[PDB]
RNA sequence: CCUGGUCCACCCGUGACGCUGAGGCGCGAAAGCGUGGGGAGCAAACCGGAUUAGAUACCCGGGUAGUCCACGCCCUAAACGAUGCGCGCUAGGUCUCUGGGUCUCCUGGGGGCCGAAGCUAACGCGUUAAGCGCGCCGCCUGGGGAGUACGGCCGCAAGGC
RNA sequence: UAGCGCCGGCCAACUCCGUGCCAGCAGCCGCGGUAAUACGGAGGGCGCGAGCGUUACCCGGAUUCACUGGGCGUAAAGGGCGUGUAGGCGGCCUGGGGCGUCCCAUGUGAAAGACCACGGCUCAACCGUGGGGGAGCGUGGGAUACGCUCAGGCUAGACG
């Protein structure tokens, strides 16, 4: 719960083009053909955002951490593993929210097959099944890994790039689910309920923001877990 | 609790090699006559499934109607596609004066007396949608002054 | 006109028990009791979901056949009530209930409405002491509907009024049985009438 | 040039609000100013003020909207849903005092120009004067 | 050589002198007409050779009007963005022609593309609007009969309105 | 005294027989070529009833000549293009007049009819009495925001 001048790399935005005019309020100026995020407005929105987050956290709500960006993959996979929160890592399957029942059936089949590879019954029936069901588990664990933690619709979602993840965003809107996001200059601010106007590219910004966020979560529910071990993923 | 009436059932057709293939659309309105309505269009291989599904959708999508003594607070024109609906408030005892479609929708919203007209395209689907939209746009003096506080 | 045909058949077509017969519609002979399905060859077959128009038509026909009035008189009354101040439905019902024949029936001088119409046409009824033979005569509040002094010795009126001893009369009517006279106190509210009729459907039927 | 300055202002305001502009400038005139007063009083705009764009006078109309909404399309409710010009150059609409309309059964307004000045429907009806029917806003 | 339109920079001059535009007047592709000239290539008509069941066509060899020039007529068209003119307003991105500037870029005029809001029956349009508005002109009112008949005007005629 | 029309959908009311793209029906969509709820008859039903149907004509629905209240990229519809006459339309500020516009008062707007109430024919139809209206135009008085006009000024349109 500090930040301030400790933000390094965030104020860097996307290029001159590729931007969204609706984002103009959050820009300071254009340096070297690069929109630079407004220094103060970032913290301005940060307060309200993290306040919402703390409230939601201590109330017992769940947050779905979402990004595909491959910059944000290896971060989210742990940062969401910290606390209790579910995440979407590999890709966002259309209907995970709106079709959520049907998608949950796949989770039931997942723990179904994990249960199959538990019992003696792995060897029962020909290798035809043993080669298949193993790959079924393979992909089910590849996609639904962080999604398995959702027993019911989430009370909010967290998004790294809201333009990239804009489907998740869209049906979160559709279900009246509060949308938290880290927005860059290419993104529509209007769709985001609680905005974090920063660089969604560099691993530094993602690490900083999500780590601080989960820190706030566990801080709200108490226990004060140690500093996030995603810091070695700077690579 | 929830009263529901279908508007039009229709049978459509696609064309596959060696034949026509029939599907069924159903327009169902649901409402409590307490001022809450809903409208849905279900589509299924057979009529009952389409009707039931339509009911499901109509209960999904709802509209809160601000009734004043059984009638509407103020007049609205609404254009949905080429269809146009004109709703106008009326004194008690008038009864609902409307075509089949908006009659059903209004009656299930708990409207006693109203005056309407269908203009442009009369196509029942778009008229229904137009009506729902009209109801969705109505405001009360309360809401109005809620907006203009400043 | 005024019909003149099988009545309990209409009990059956309208699907509700109407009393056009006076007594025996109370007795379990009404045939609406023993054959509640509609009249004719196809009466017992499954009915198809009626059109909106069908429902309105049938409701208005119900309301009309209850009072045994021709469609012309009926229409005239409705339009008259429509031009009038006040709610059209209630005023319609009020105007229907103001008919002399209906009042005679209500007061229990007659067991059925048709019998009452005969009683009016044959001069057994007086209004304020003057004889009135028109069943369509509109009664006004304050009017005393009595029986003809010369008709008071008639067997039918004996039977009917002897039955009326102990029976209560509608709130807008008063009845003196001994003198065989009654007073029309006011016009009935919608609340007063027990009619198995949605009037708004009839309003909707002429609304077309 | 502009054929109808007032219709133009109304349109400027419409176009400005549909994109949710913070404010909008319109070329200044006393009449426009008089209209804007009514607008502000009736609560359709946050307010207006005289400014100078280049060396020429303008009116900044600060617009007004509802709260952010839920579901898809968070875009707030317009305070001005409908603003429409009635009397135009080339067809001019004058009403008597009994001919003064009632907008959305009172939920809207209509701006009249009268000899007693620029008034609303309620205002003129109360003052007992008719006039030129400038527009309807609700 | 003669001559029309237009764009930018300066902020100099006049002080609403503006917009549209029924009639009128002028222009108006190709074909076609009149007079005179010209005539290489092409080429309606036409003359042949093929093909075909036939082939008054497609293919091949010829060929006249015409195409070309001058002057005078004709007034048509898928004369098309199938989108009247003028002005104001409403995100941007990108390519390009042409000015100006503190010349990565900014700013102005034109031609393209994708797209905000919005519009549209959809297709699509979207600061080059088919969006939001005002002014003024032209036009529409089911299909065939029929752009015919009649009348009038115009034209040498063909024929046009 | 009880009759007349209808029962494929629009549109309230269905079965048997005869007929076999015939005879015929039909307002529109349509029905009839062997098992017709659509022709013809019968039973039955629906609707009106001293009437019920048909034809013609008028308004309606028809926002289908769109003032209220429509359109013209591809559905009918932008003139082949310009120049410009009459006409229509007109940026910002001040002042005068008060033609348009608005307000008050007053005259007129016959009766019958229309509306409302009470009343006479036993009811009603028919009729009597009373009340309430009212656009338009005339006269007198008043207001001046907008449009008009005259007088002055400005430079954001236009022109140089
Ligand atoms: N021409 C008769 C006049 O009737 C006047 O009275 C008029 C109205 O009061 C009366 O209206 C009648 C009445 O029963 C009551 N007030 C309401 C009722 N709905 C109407 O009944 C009838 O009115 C007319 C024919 O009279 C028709 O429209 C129709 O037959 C019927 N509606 O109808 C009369 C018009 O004919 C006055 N007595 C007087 O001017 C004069 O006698
Ligand atoms: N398609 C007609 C076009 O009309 C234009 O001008 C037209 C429109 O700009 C103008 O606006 C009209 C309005 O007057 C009339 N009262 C109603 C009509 N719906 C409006 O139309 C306008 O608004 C609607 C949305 O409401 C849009 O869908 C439509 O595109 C737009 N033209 O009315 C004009 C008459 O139609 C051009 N002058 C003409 O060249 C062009 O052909
Ligand atoms: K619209
Ligand atoms: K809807
Ligand atoms: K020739
Ligand atoms: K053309
Ligand atoms: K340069
Ligand atoms: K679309
Ligand atoms: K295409
Ligand atoms: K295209
Ligand atoms: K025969
Ligand atoms: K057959
Ligand atoms: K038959
Ligand atoms: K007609
Ligand atoms: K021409
Ligand atoms: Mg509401
Ligand atoms: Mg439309
Ligand atoms: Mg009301
Ligand atoms: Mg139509
Ligand atoms: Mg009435
Ligand atoms: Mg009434
Ligand atoms: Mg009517
Ligand atoms: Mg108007
Ligand atoms: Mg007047
Ligand atoms: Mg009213
Ligand atoms: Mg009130
Ligand atoms: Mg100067
Ligand atoms: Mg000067
Ligand atoms: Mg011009
Ligand atoms: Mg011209
Ligand atoms: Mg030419
Ligand atoms: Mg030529
Ligand atoms: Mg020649
Ligand atoms: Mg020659
Ligand atoms: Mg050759
Ligand atoms: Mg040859
Ligand atoms: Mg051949
Ligand atoms: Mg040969
Ligand atoms: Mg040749
Ligand atoms: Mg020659
Ligand atoms: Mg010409
Ligand atoms: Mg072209
Ligand atoms: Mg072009
Ligand atoms: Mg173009
Ligand atoms: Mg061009
Ligand atoms: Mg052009
Ligand atoms: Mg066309
Ligand atoms: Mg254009
Ligand atoms: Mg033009
Ligand atoms: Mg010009
Ligand atoms: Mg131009
Ligand atoms: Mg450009
Ligand atoms: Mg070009
Ligand atoms: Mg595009
Ligand atoms: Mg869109
Ligand atoms: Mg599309
Ligand atoms: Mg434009
Ligand atoms: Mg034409
Ligand atoms: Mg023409
Ligand atoms: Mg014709
Ligand atoms: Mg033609
Ligand atoms: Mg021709
Ligand atoms: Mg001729
Ligand atoms: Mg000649
Ligand atoms: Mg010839
Ligand atoms: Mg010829
Ligand atoms: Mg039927
Ligand atoms: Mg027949
Ligand atoms: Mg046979
Ligand atoms: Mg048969
Ligand atoms: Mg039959
Ligand atoms: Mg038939
Ligand atoms: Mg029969
Ligand atoms: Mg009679
Ligand atoms: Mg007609
Ligand atoms: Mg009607
Ligand atoms: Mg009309
Ligand atoms: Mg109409
Ligand atoms: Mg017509
Ligand atoms: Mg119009
Ligand atoms: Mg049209
Ligand atoms: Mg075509
Ligand atoms: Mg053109
Ligand atoms: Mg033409
Ligand atoms: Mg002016
Ligand atoms: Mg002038
Ligand atoms: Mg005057
Ligand atoms: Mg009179
Ligand atoms: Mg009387
Ligand atoms: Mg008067
Ligand atoms: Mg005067
Ligand atoms: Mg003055
Ligand atoms: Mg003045
Ligand atoms: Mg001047
Ligand atoms: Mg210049
Ligand atoms: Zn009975």
């Amino acid at each position: 719960t500090v930040k301030e001048l400790l933000e390094a790399g965030v104020h860097f935005g996307h290029e001159r083009k590729r931007w969204n005019p609706k984002f103009a309020r959050y820009i300071y100026a254009e340096r070297n053909g690069i929109h630079i995020i407004d220094l103060q407005k970032t913290m301005e929105e940060l307060e309200r955002t993290f306040r919402f987050i703390e409230d939601l956290a201590m109330r017992g709500g769940t947050i779905l951490f979402v990004g595909t960006k491959k910059q944000a993959q290896d971060i989210v996979r742990m940062e969401a593993e910290r606390a209790g929160m579910p995440y979407v890592n590999q890709r966002w399957l259309g209907g995970m929210l709106t079709n959520f029942k049907t998608i949950s059936q796949r989770v039931h089949r997942l723990e179904e097959l994990e249960a199959l590879f538990a019992s003696p019954e792995i060897e029962e029936r020909p290798k035809k099944e043993q080669v298949r069901l193993k790959h079924e588990l393979e992909r089910l664990q590849k996609y639904l890994s962080g999604f398995r933690l959702l027993k019911r619709l989430p009370d909010a979602i967290f998004v790294v790039d809201p333009t990239k993840e804009a489907i998740a965003v869209r049906e979160a809107r559709k279900l009246f689910i509060p949308v938290i996001a880290l927005a860059d200059t290419d993104s529509d601010p209007d769709l985001v309920d609680y905005i974090i106007p920063g660089n969604d590219d560099a691993i530094r910004s993602i690490q900083l923001i999500l780590s601080r966020a989960v820190d706030l979560i566990i801080q709200a529910r108490g226990g004060v877990v140690e500093p996030s071990p995603s810091y070695a993923l700077v690579q | 609790d929830f009263e529901e009436k279908m508007i039009l059932i229709r049978r459509t057709a696609r064309m596959q090699a060696g034949g026509r293939r029939f599907r069924f659309g159903a327009l169902v309105v649901v409402g409590d006559r307490q001022g809450r309505v809903g409208l849905g269009f279900g589509k299924a291989p057979e009529v009952p499934l389409a009707v039931q599904k339509a009911g499901y959708y109509a209960r999904r999508n709802m509209v809160e109607v601000p009734l004043q003594n059984g009638t509407i607070p103020h007049e609205i024109e609404v254009e949905f596609g080429a269809s146009k609906i004109v709703l106008k408030p009326a004194a008690p005892g008038t009864g609902v004066i409307a075509g089949a479609v908006p009659r059903a929708i209004l009656e299930l919203a708990g409207v006693t007396d109203i005056l309407t007209k269908e203009l442009g395209s009369r196509n029942p689907i778009n008229i229904a949608y137009a009506t729902m939209e009209a109801l969705r746009q109505l405001r009360t003096k309360a809401d109005v002054e809620r907006l203009r506080k400043g | 006109g005024r019909y003149i045909g099988p009545v309990c058949r209409l009990c059956r077509r309208e699907g509700v028990k109407l009393y056009l017969k006076g007594e025996r519609c109370y007795s379990p002979k009404c045939a609406m009791e023993r054959r509640p399905y509609p009249p004719g060859q196809h009466g017992q077959k499954r009915a198809r979901r009626p059109s909106d128009y069908a429902v309105r038509l049938r409701e208005k026909q119900k309301l009309r056949r209850i009072y045994g009035i021709s469609e012309r008189q009926f229409r005239n009354l409705f339009e008259e009530a429509s031009k009038k101040k006040g709610v059209t439905g209630s005023v319609f019902l009020g105007l229907l209930e103001s008919r002399l024949d209906n009042v005679v029936y209500r007061l229990g001088f007659a067991v059925s409405r048709r019998q009452a119409r005969q009683l009016v046409r044959h001069g057994h009824i007086t209004v304020n002491g003057r004889r009135v033979d028109l069943p369509s005569y509109r009664v006004r509040p304050g009017d005393e509907i009595a029986v003809a002094e010369k008709s008071r010795n008639l067997e039918l009126i004996r039977q009917n009024l002897e039955a009326m001893k102990g029976r209560k009369v509608g709130p807008w009517l008063s009845l003196d049985v001994e003198g065989m006279k009654g007073k029309f106190l006011r016009l009935p509210d919608r609340e007063d009438l027990a009619l198995p009729v949605n009037e708004q459907l009839v309003i909707e039927f002429y609304s077309r | 040039m502009l054929t109808d300055p007032i219709a133009d202002m109304l349109t400027r305001i419409r176009n400005a609000t549909r994109v949710y502009k913070e404010s909008t400038d319109v070329p200044a005139s006393r009449f426009k100013e008089e209209i804007l007063r009514i607008l502000a009083r009736e609560g359709f705009i946050k307010g207006y003020e005289r400014v100078d764009v280049d060396g020429k006078p303008y009116l900044r109309v600060y617009l007004k909207y509802g709260p952010r909404r839920q579901g898809p399309d968070p875009r707030p409710e317009q305070v001005i849903h409908h603003i429409r010009r009635i009397s135009k150059p080339g067809r001019r609409v004058y009403v008597g005092v009994k001919e003064i309309p009632r907008v959305r059964r009172g939920l809207g307004i209509a701006i009249l120009s009268t000899s007693k000045g620029v008034l609303t429907d309620r205002e003129a009806r109360k003052l007992g004067v008719g006039g030129e029917l400038i527009c309807e806003v609700w």
